[PDB]
RNA sequence: AAUUCUUGGACCGGCGCAAGACGGACCAGAGCGAAAGCAUUUGCCAAGAAUGUUUUCAUUAAUCAAGAACGAAAGUCGGAGGUUCGAAGACGAUCAGAUACCGUCGUAGUUCCGACCAUAAACGAUGCCGACCGGCGAUGCGGCGGCGUUAUUCCCAUGACCCGCCGGGCAGCUUCCGGGAAACCAAAGUCUUUGGGUUCCGGGGGGAGUAUGGUUGCAAAGCUGAAACUUAAAGGAAUUGA
């Protein structure tokens, strides 16, 4: 929620939020295969062009 | 079984880095150092250990550089130690100078608002004025001590455990002169352990010689100089 | 919103849930604040609300789970808000708040038991703060800025603490308690506080009734110790006549006179009496042991104080002053011991002290025992500097001092060869930030006291060392050259005469003394005396022996 | 193989859109429920066993004609819906014949709401309540005690393991408890040494759950239920052959 798509990625090239769930969920009961399973894309935004540009460096 | 082709651990740990988590980038190379993977320092086994240690120096723990320094002379015997010479000497470097800019910052700007400050006495230190002293002092404990208590047992660490006897090392005598030569310019507690240390690693020596050990003798580089 | 007759009936179905399991401890302050920030009408948001706030600060404490655990600085803060609002309310209020009938509502509630063990919960929340701030206290590094951070909070506590006292509605009798609060805050308040509210000497300074508000605070000890002890002696409890007299003795002591105090501590007769109290009382007995000490060295009465700082240097274990010291012997107990320790900035400092035992005896052993030091010995006092004496000589290296046993001993050894400069400036080098000068809350009166009392024990030196081949002695010159008053230095040598019985003749009313000393080898045969009084002592011992 | 679909571009591949069913793998001789039965998430509503108890009432209890609540699947009436599958039926094959098995279609139905019907190999083919009589290892829930391991790094303390004990539950293994025609059953035992309490119900095989009367249901049908007549066996467990 708090960050922009290309670092939501650049987390998901790891498993940072899969690493992150492993550790808090050590408590309540040890886990060990935690992976975000699959991402799907609902609703996108207005197409611009500047962005993408800068997204391809 | 984390790794084929031990090269991916750096690309992991580099693409950890990139989120900004040094822990499990720390972890996938620490899980690396210590498998299967054993044979005879590959030159990726450079920057894995020297990624490792610049890790382990920001995130301030001394007993992973212990750890990683262990895997690596084990892994990396005199078959060549060319490569874990300059890997101690990087990572003492690593120690010393982020010190050195320690020093430097929360001795300057912090204390130079510190210059500005309310010197004249309020009632808070004036309780506090019948044990202590200067404020300069009171400060740079809380920002500075931390990274001295990690240089001391960083040299400490890179002469108690990886160099005893050793006959293949003057990088010991090197290291302690440096660390003789950090001493008067820093705190003065972690001398005592310092002679101590040079004395109880010379009983050591001298006694029994069941290994690579120096013959402490005629030979004047490894006795005398 | 309804004439609470839905307030105090959702104030109990909220109040119910306090210290069951499944309560979550946390989103219950919100729903007790939700009767203050929602309640906004007159005894319906205005009036009644010393109740739901007595229950909202109650479960704010109860943020924590353990009783062993330091509160955190957000609700910390927010209990010193909460706390202050209740009070500022209550004062322009004159009516009791559980109870005790006023008009019809929404006081009166006479219902439940009776409106005093619920009209004093309130002390019972700022006593509870006061014994909470001390885990804040205890539970930081003491050489930290976060230290001095918290410290800042010291002066906000003692602004509250006095606005429940200012509350004298009591039924001394029963306020003692906030009483023994008060002073246990101030007792131990220094001289920079004590004598700066009177030492601009009042003129056109400092007497107007508008600055004289904080020098009611000295003079506070007796004002308030006073009630809370000669009550005490009808009342039943023994910590609130003990606690309060210890503060008056410990508060008339590092300013004020060792002669006042005394009769107060030799009253009480604890060094005898305390024995069987808690340690919790028999820690600022030793604090206030150890301060009677420090006043009489800090006067200049330095065998007194000597004959009295023994047996906790004495003793490796004389922390009972400040943290935990040694290893094992009952993890079980050792655990119970890092609750009771004293707080930090109250603690005495113990280079300090160290330096108080190791010179009181430095001048009541480098002077006393130098008459039968001439192979005269049977005076022998085996508890000394020669517990130090005896180590440092006993190695080969020795060069500049630097710990303040050898920064002691390199000029009490120099000292001894009078060299009367020698003695003295190693004494007033590096050791006015070793914590000996600087530290006792005077800056150059202890050494004022001090040096005077090295000037007079270095004319003194004369009397015992040097007077060997002297048939004629000076006299004007002799206090000229040692830069003392002239009667202040003829006097001990008076005293000497009188005293040590020197082998030499007083003519002074011409200011010079013949001595006539010549027992040079005369003594050597009798240096086998020594002995043949050992022979002789004993030859009175053998029939005792065998018959 | 054929009936079917397809150069008015089927089948295969990509991006979307809608629809109505269904909750895989995790899923177990695991759990809950009076039985039927019950599985994606989260919220709300009332219920419930077991455990814990130095709380409370003081015999208030067990089983039960009459009477009553729920009752898979199929099935009937009314409204909404119709993806899949599919009694009827339309064919295509095989076959001596196929009115079936196999294959392409396919209405009722399958799904939801509201009224009915009240039956299943509705099975543990085994009524309920209570006491007594071997051992072992696990398991699910609650409690209790104890080296040690791991997370909260500060570990008080909770969670994940480990070792035992207690009580309720689903089951298992084992034995000359004992029983039984045996198969087998710690209950199907404590039965000629026959008696703890109580409800339902069986009397050789057919005829027959048929006829008839009554009652319930819109219908299908449900509950109660004989006789004449025929017959020397029908049947249960286990053995040896083919």
């Amino acid at each position: 929620q708090t960050n922009d798509l290309k670092e939501v990625v650049n987390k998901l090239i790891p498993d940072s939020i899969g690493k992150d769930i492993e550790k808090a969920c050590q408590s309540i009961y040890p886990l060990h295969d935690v992976f975000v399973r699959k991402v799907k894309m609902l609703k996108k935004p207005k197409f611009e062009l500047g962005k993408l540009m800068e997204l391809h460096g | 079984a984390y790794f084929q082709r031990p090269e991916n651990a750096l690309k992991r740990a580099n693409e950890f880095l990139e989120v900004g988590k040094k822990q499990p980038a720390l972890d996938v190379l620490y899980d690396v150092m210590k498998s299967k993977k054993h044979r005879t320092w590959q030159k990726i086994h450079e920057p894995i250990m020297l990624k490792y240690l610049e890790l382990c120096v920001d995130l301030r723990k001394s007993h992973l550089a212990k750890e990683g320094l262990y895997q690596y002379k084990n892994i990396c015997q005199q078959v060549n130690i060319k490569s874990l010479e300059d890997v101690v000497r990087a990572y003492l470097k690593l120690a010393e100078e982020k010190t050195e800019a320690a020093k430097e910052e929360s001795q300057q700007m912090v204390l130079d608002i510190e210059d500005l400050d309310n010197i004249q006495t309020p009632e808070s230190v004036l309780l506090s004025a019948v044990s202590g002293e200067d404020t300069q002092d009171r400060t740079d404990r809380l920002l500075l001590t931390p990274w001295v208590k990690f240089l001391w047992e960083s040299y400490r660490q890179c002469l108690d455990l990886l160099r005893n006897n050793s006959r293949v090392e003057r990088l010991y005598h090197d290291i302690a002169q440096q660390a003789f030569k950090f001493c008067l310019q820093y705190t003065r507690k972690a001398e005592f352990r310092k002679l101590c240390d040079n004395l109880r690693m010379h009983l050591s020596q001298i006694q029994r010689h069941h290994n690579q050990s120096t013959a402490i003798n005629l030979n004047n580089p490894e006795s005398q100089s | 919103e309804i004439t609470h007759a839905v307030v105090i009936k959702k104030l109990n179905e909220i109040l119910q849930a306090r210290g069951k399991k499944g309560t979550d401890r946390a989103a219950q302050i919100e729903l007790l604040q939700l009767l203050v920030q929602i309640a906004s009408e007159n005894n319906l948001g205005e009036g009644v609300i010393v109740k739901i706030k007595f229950n909202i600060i109650a479960s704010l404490y109860d943020y924590n789970p353990n009783l062993a655990t330091y509160m955190k600085p957000e609700m910390w803060q927010k209990c010193l808000d909460c706390i202050n609002e209740l009070m500022d309310i209550l004062f322009a209020n004159p009516n009791i708040f559980v109870g005790e009938n006023i008009l019809e509502e929404s006081e009166n509630l006479q219902n439940v038991d009776q409106p005093l063990r619920v009209r004093g919960c309130i002390l019972t929340l700022v006593e509870r703060m006061d014994e909470e701030f001390t885990k804040i206290m205890q539970n930081t590094d003491p050489h930290s800025q976060e230290y001095v951070e918290h410290l800042k909070d010291e002066a906000q506590v003692c602004a509250i603490i006095e606005r429940v006292q200012r509350y004298l509605e009591e039924k001394t009798e029963e306020i003692c308690r906030v009483y023994l609060r008060r002073i246990l805050h101030t007792y131990y308040k220094f001289d920079y506080k004590a004598h700066q509210r009177q030492l601009t000497p009042p003129e056109g300074s400092s007497k107007s009734e508008q600055d004289q508000a904080e020098n009611e605070g000295e003079d506070s000890a007796v004002l308030m110790e006073r009630l809370c002890k000669y009550i005490y002696a009808k009342d039943r409890t023994d910590r609130i006549r003990t606690c309060a007299i210890l503060c008056h003795i410990y508060h008339h002591a590092l300013h004020s006179r060792w002669y006042q105090a005394r009769d107060l501590m030799l009253m009480s007769h604890l060094q005898d009496n305390i024995q069987h109290a808690d340690p919790p009382v028999q820690i600022l007995y030793n604090r206030t042991m150890v301060q009677l000490g420090i006043c009489a060295f800090r006067q200049g009465l330095t065998k007194d104080a000597h004959n009295a700082l023994l047996d906790i240097q004495s003793s490796g274990r004389a922390k009972e002053l400040l943290g935990q010291g040694l290893l094992l012997r009952s993890l079980q107990e050792r655990n119970q011991e890092q609750e009771k320790v004293e707080r930090r900035r109250q603690e005495p400092f113990h280079l300090h002290i160290n330096l108080e035992l190791l010179e009181c005896v430095y001048l009541v052993s480098a002077m006393l025992l130098e008459i039968p030091y001439m192979a005269a010995h049977e005076s022998d006092a085996r508890r000394r500097m020669i517990s130090k004496q005896f180590h440092h000589q006993l190695r080969v290296g020795e060069r500049q001092p630097l710990l303040g046993p050898p920064e002691s001993m390199r000029e009490h050894v120099v000292a001894a060869s009078k060299a009367m400069k020698m003695g003295d400036w190693k004494t007033c080098h590096s050791f006015i930030i070793n914590e000996k000068m600087n530290g006792k809350v005077w800056d150059l009166f202890p050494e004022a006291d001090k040096v005077r009392t090295m000037l007079v024990r270095k004319i003194q030196e004369e009397s015992l060392r040097t007077y060997l081949f002297t048939y004629s002695s000076v006299y004007d010159s002799i206090s000229m050259e040692t830069l003392s008053d002239m009667f202040e230095l003829d006097l001990p040598t008076v005293h000497s005469i009188i005293s040590k019985m020197i082998i030499n003749e007083e003519l002074m009313a011409s200011l010079d003394q013949p001595t006539q000393t010549v027992v040079m080898h005369r003594t050597e045969p009798t240096a086998q005396q020594n002995l043949a009084l050992q022979l002789a002592e004993k030859l009175g011992s053998l029939v005792e022996n065998n018959e």
